[PDB]
């Protein structure tokens, strides 16, 4: 877009996705770093 | 050119290939590869040693608990009662507001899946010199609700499945926890940040000291006991859903408390500027874009009758830059159905305009228009850094 | 004030690449200014004759809906390396400025898909065309460069 | 209903089937035929005798030149020197501004194609009684540029390819012109109306009188010679482009001289009418459509400073009809970026308004608004016939 | 007409065929060819002698260095130390601001590719009469970082791979540079105009004089040595990316210094003209198009408080033409969120309007509106040539 | 998931399957049937006896003419001369403005087709007692233009094809009319309501009385003769076009006389109501829709200069309902390029406003605005019934 039309584009979302594509092959095993449980995350609080 | 007069196929468009599907399904792409038949390859020394699989990960012990075991533990003493589900736990004593937890590899690979079933395996390394001797139960009680989690003692434990062990020369074993439940699979103990739909564990492990440790005087009074968890031979998981776990790579978190005030999402970054529908462009108002009719909208302040409010940013660095940083503002409806924010010179002018607008006054009034900042003050018009928080100053009318 | 028939712009179509257009000093076309030339012209730099097709895939602006025709004009001689560039045709005065009957052409409907794809063929009475930069020595050398002279025009 | 879960084909739309392609290519259609397998057929007496082909057309003589050949032509005399390309010519002495030309069938079928090659064949019918006798060269010189087209004489001609012929009893022959050029094909002599890219002919024919005609006293001093052109056995053409020829079915042509003034293309037919952005609908202005904001745009008149201009249509019949035909107009910018045309009662009011607008005045001015034609004059609102020419009246300010 | 009631295929549209792919992949087209089965062909004398290939280009020497080699070079003397990567160099001593460089064919064909590997080959033509005699090392040191590029001398060189040569009768050889690196391929030394991601060379060549030249008195004291580079037998490149090289066909370049002022991109060419939202069309303002609401936008001038600015074009030829060329302008916000540029008669009026607008004044003010140029001055309305630079005149308020 | 990197098919969309085609062509549908393989079936007693076909319909007689045949017809007397095309006719003596006609089945099935050819067959039932005796020609003259349709008599008829018949005992025959024409098919005699392209019949039948009837005194002087038409063995039709015939199921028809006045098509039904661009919503104007800017447009009344006009509906029932039915209106241009209709209280106010608007007045004028109906009168706002006719009242100014 030329700058005249670029104004329509401002603050429009652009989400992105990904997946490992079949040919992917992770190698050496390495243990998990500490997790953080999600249901234990703080509430918004009214 | 024979003509092809017969009727065309009748297909229905969709915008996108399936995101969920991921197996027996060719998935067409606009490859950024040069050759169209090319595909990544593995030179003989770069070969993938590890066959990623839920079972290949589940079948790896990770230390999950470290019981101390002193001589003076009487025959009844509890050592642990960790739940018989993969999500066995060991909290880190960190300073963080949101504490991290260790997990067994089975406890992480099984958080990704809604359901699990089959045996677990708790290896117990009872770390002792051969001259230490003792005996301990490692029981398993099916169907203990948390209210029944207490009232336990080793003798009630003996009624159900259990395993006695004799620490003497061999100093390690591997109790293989049974899967006893009415449910062919079993639902996750935790969940994506959503407390309901967090079923507690099927059953509970126990490890009481059946015969108290009897050390020689020349060896230690205390014995460590390591509890390792591993997915059993029959451990298996099915439905994929949101992991109940997040990596510690970034432990930042942001509460959505409503008390602080800020521009509506998607209307920031904003900068002070002119707009033709307001005071005929003579006076400033925040804008999220250079194009016309792109004024930032603002949340309606909750003002109880007989009072008034005006804004003051918590950080003057983040305010949009005019001739001066704009730390002060008065949010009023634009008459276009959304609440425009009007920057002001100072807290005083803002308080005055606030006295006017809640005073039965209106934007068109001369007493108000004097208080609006004139367009010449627009300056460079730098955008505010992100969507900065606005403290809500409040005063009696 | 263009009519339905007037070509909007016309450019010679050759492997050598168009003479590089940085643009005016005030308004550079940043890619040619910065990412000089490219690959295909860089390899076209390495040889002295060529004999083959080209493909184009013009990408029209999205906001416009209007139909778009594309002539190929094998007849036209390139006239020196100057004016080997895209040209915004002005008032009609010759047949250069308008749709023509015989010349091979195609008409994308911008509303359906706004990127016409092409296959400019090799039509020259030559063994094989010049491939470096071209200053036109022979008057008949001028037929010895461009495959043609494509013309895009809105209706 | 088994579900069909596998990924869909990924195709790219285009709006239209190829226009250029026309051979080995099925071309799908919405037939207006009833039967979908139907196709036009030829009953045995309606069979297509003629196999249309470039060669079947090229292989037909058409008279192309008619040389006179008098007794008193000395041995050196030229009779013709027509170029050795199919585009051999014979102008008609018409009264038309754009003169028509005869062509050989090869000269028309080869105008459609960018390139040609191979032999031509000029039959020469030397029309004479057997009692006439004479001899003539019919030479061919490769590579004659037009500057060398002169300096020719039969003796320089003999140096290159040529063919002597002896008119006595048989009185006709068929010189077969050679294709000598450095270019495997040869480009068209003419072109679509575009003078550059009009290569001149490869080589030139000549026909000098090698031995002057020697008639008996009782037969004519003069002999006609017809020159017919035919595509040779090897004549062949390749690339299809715009024909350099047009049919005489309509020899009308329209110069695009800029001196006359007219509404911009696509903004006519136009009629006088109201429009809300101009004088609040009180006054007339031309419109190309009933819908709002469809005022006709007009070209900017080139007025040198210190002067003024106003329009007057060349034909009062073509003016858009109001209460009176609108032969007079003042073109001024609308402030919407385009030049509206304002109809007026007469040349005088138009001159006055022109004196005002170039006089530093403006459309909003009272002195101008009095001069605008009031809306009630709109009448039937008939459209102007096509896009009629406007003569530009000009006066000193 | 049997009905075809079964469900249609479900495909997903994309707008365009892949740009990246270029091998095992049929690519559908709207051919401008006539025949649909036609394809370009090569007549037997027009056959493509050269099989274009990275290796067929890499396997061609190009002179890349020209060492001088005087008699009085002692045994230790360096002659060159060019890097052992294809991008070996020989700058031209041109007058251009951006100097051109010669490359070996391997040095150009390998600039197109991100990565390379394998042997190079430096032929050395030691140009001498057979009566010249001498000896020189042509070493290769793996793993020299640029800090270690110095401290070299032939004796440290002898520790690693090297090749002694004896100039006597045969006067040429071809050292074949080894590929020693920890990286199976090697990344490009340069890059598209982006300095980071420009890895320096794997290793360095050297050519010290092992035994100093010993000429006869009747032959020259100096011997030239040509260094030619060629892709070796195993030279090979993989990933295609932006060439780090550009042709010298056009060496023009344009710095994007911000100091000069100009209309925003896509809003030029512009011409002076009326616009209804500004001064009710009475006064001029620049426009990039005839249609309504197409005013040119302008960058916000950075004016420090207490000062003012107004524009003056560097070239009066490029200014948009009105009754007079418009060399002067005052850029002010339009109240529509973008900065319109207002043409003025002269630097003085521009300075006055600038004094007003930064003086707390506004466009609607009578004192300003007098300074605006009246619409009648619009003239022919010729567009400015391209997007001409505007010098920013500045004055204290 | 192997990736599918190869290029997608390139197809061109069309919105709709062919309407014309109707044979060898599968036509895909969204069936409203449940089963997708289902198709209508015919139980053995519901089987389709009739094989619909042009020939199966053409081969059925329908009475088409009823000649009377009195004793006192002399030998020359004509009985009928119906045209030798299927469209033979027998008008009904109805009271309808548009009279119905009987047709032979061949005369209806052949109206659907542009062209016909082949023999017809006129059966003649000469209804008589065996005691009646007589003889009659049943000739056929090829190529009679309507000017030659007269001048006929049985003796000129005998020159061309004809068939004598002897009424005595057998009292019926079946003359088989020949197809003689220069045209292999023959074009329809009538056509879709479009008089040109209505070729008249190829040739004409005749039936003169070759020997006058000679009844006994005890039997009737008159004999009826029925003429039945049937498509012959070779009768056949080709191109399908608009039937030249319509069913009598509804013989209503509507002339498009321009004299009555009505709202433009697609702008009715309309109701009185407010609109912001007119008198600032204070006054009524007709609307075809609730949404803004949906005023009904009206045709421009043709008012000669010096006169005026205002509307009055022919039926007060169909007027749009306000507080009162709106039988009166003044149509004036809106200044938006279309003629709005302004409802008024009565014929008098309408005449006054008409005196004003053609009086050099305008809608904005106070004298006019008083005459406009105030918004409060809008009432229920019921729509007018359809698009009711408006009589145009006219008065001198
Ligand atoms: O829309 C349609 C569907 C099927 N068909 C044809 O019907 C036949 C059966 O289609 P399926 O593959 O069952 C096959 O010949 C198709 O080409 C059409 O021509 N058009
Ligand atoms: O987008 C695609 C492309 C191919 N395919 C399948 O892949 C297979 C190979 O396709 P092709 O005809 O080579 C065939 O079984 C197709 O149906 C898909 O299912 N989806
Ligand atoms: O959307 C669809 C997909 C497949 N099919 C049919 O399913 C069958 C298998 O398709 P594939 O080529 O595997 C084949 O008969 C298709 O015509 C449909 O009818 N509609
Ligand atoms: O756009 C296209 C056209 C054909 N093709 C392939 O080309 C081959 C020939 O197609 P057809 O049926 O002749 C076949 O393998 C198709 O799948 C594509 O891959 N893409």
């Amino acid at each position: 877009a030329t700058s005249d039309d670029i104004a329509s584009i401002v603050n429009k979302p652009v989400t992105i996705y990904y997946s490992i594509g079949d040919g992917m092959q992770f190698s050496q095993w390495v243990g998990y770093q500490p997790m953080m449980i999600l249901d234990q995350l703080p509430a918004p609080v009214v | 050119n024979p003509s092809y007069q017969q009727s065309p196929r009748h297909f229905v468009p969709t915008g996108m290939h399936s995101l969920a599907l991921g197996t027996n399904l060719v998935e067409p792409l606009h490859a950024l590869r040069l050759d169209a038949a090319g595909t990544t390859q593995h030179p003989v020394g770069c070969a993938p040693d590890e066959d990623m699989t839920v079972s290949s990960i589940a079948s790896r012990y990770g230390l999950i608990r470290r019981v101390q075991w002193k001589k003076d533990h009487a025959k009844g003493s509890l050592l642990l009662q960790l739940d018989a589900d993969p999500f066995v736990e060991q909290r880190i004593e960190g300073t963080n507001p949101i504490s991290l937890y260790w997990f067994a590899p089975v406890g992480v690979v099984s958080s990704m899946f809604m359901q699990w079933r089959g045996s677990l395996e708790y290896r117990f390394d009872i770390i002792a010199s051969q001259f230490h001797t003792g005996r301990l139960i490692v029981g398993y009680v099916p169907g203990l609700t948390a209210s029944l989690q207490l009232q336990m003692d080793y003798m009630k434990l003996k009624s159900s499945s259990y395993v006695v062990f004799d620490l003497q020369e061999s100093n390690s074993f591997t109790f293989e926890v049974p899967y006893v439940s009415y449910r062919p699979w079993w639902v996750r103990k935790y969940g994506g940040n959503y407390l309901p739909s967090s079923t507690d564990a099927p059953s509970t492990l126990f490890m009481y000291v059946q015969v108290p440790l009897i050390p020689m005087e020349a060896v230690s009074d205390t014995i460590d006991i390591n509890v390792y968890v591993r997915g059993g031979s029959s451990f298996e998981v099915c439905v994929p859903v949101q992991p109940s776990l997040g990596l510690n790579w970034n432990t930042d978190f942001i509460l959505r408390n409503d008390e602080e005030y800020r521009a509506k999402t998607g209307y920031a970054p904003y900068y002070a500027g002119v707009w033709h529908s307001f005071n005929n462009s003579n006076s400033l108002v925040f804008r999220w874009g250079s194009a016309s009719d792109q004024i930032a909208q603002w949340p309606t302040i909750s003002v109880p009758r007989g009072e008034l409010a005006f804004l003051r940013i918590k950080d003057g660095k983040q305010a949009a830059v005019g001739t001066q940083p704009w730390r002060t503002m008065v949010v009023w409806p634009s008459g276009h159905g959304y609440n425009i924010g009007i920057p002001t010179y100072n807290a005083e002018r803002a308080r005055q305009l606030a006295q006017h607008l809640y005073g039965g006054g209106s934007l068109t009034d001369e007493k108000a228009k004097q208080l609006f900042v004139p367009a010449n003050q627009q300056g460079p018009g730098k955008v505010s850094n992100g969507n900065p928080v606005w403290e809500v100053m409040r005063a009696p009318l | 004030d263009k009519d339905i028939d007037h070509c909007m712009f016309t450019f010679p179509c050759l492997p050598q690449g168009l003479a590089l257009d940085i643009g005016s000093a005030g308004s550079p076309h940043e890619i040619f200014n910065r990412c000089r030339d490219g690959i295909i012209p860089l390899i076209a730099s390495g040889y002295r004759f060529y004999r083959g097709d080209l493909r184009y895939k013009i990408v029209f602006p999205s906001n416009v809906n209007s139909n778009i025709w594309v002539q190929h004009r094998p007849d036209r001689r390139l006239e020196g390396w100057s004016a080997a560039k895209i040209v915004n045709c002005d008032a009609v005065s010759t047949g250069q400025g308008v749709y023509n009957h015989g010349y091979a052409s195609h008409i994308q409907i911008t509303r359906v898909n706004n990127v016409i794809e092409l296959e400019v063929p090799f039509y020259n009475a030559t063994c094989y065309n010049y491939l470096q930069a071209f200053n036109a020595s022979s008057a008949a050398s001028s037929y010895a460069v461009s495959l043609g002279e494509i013309s895009v025009g809105f209706q």
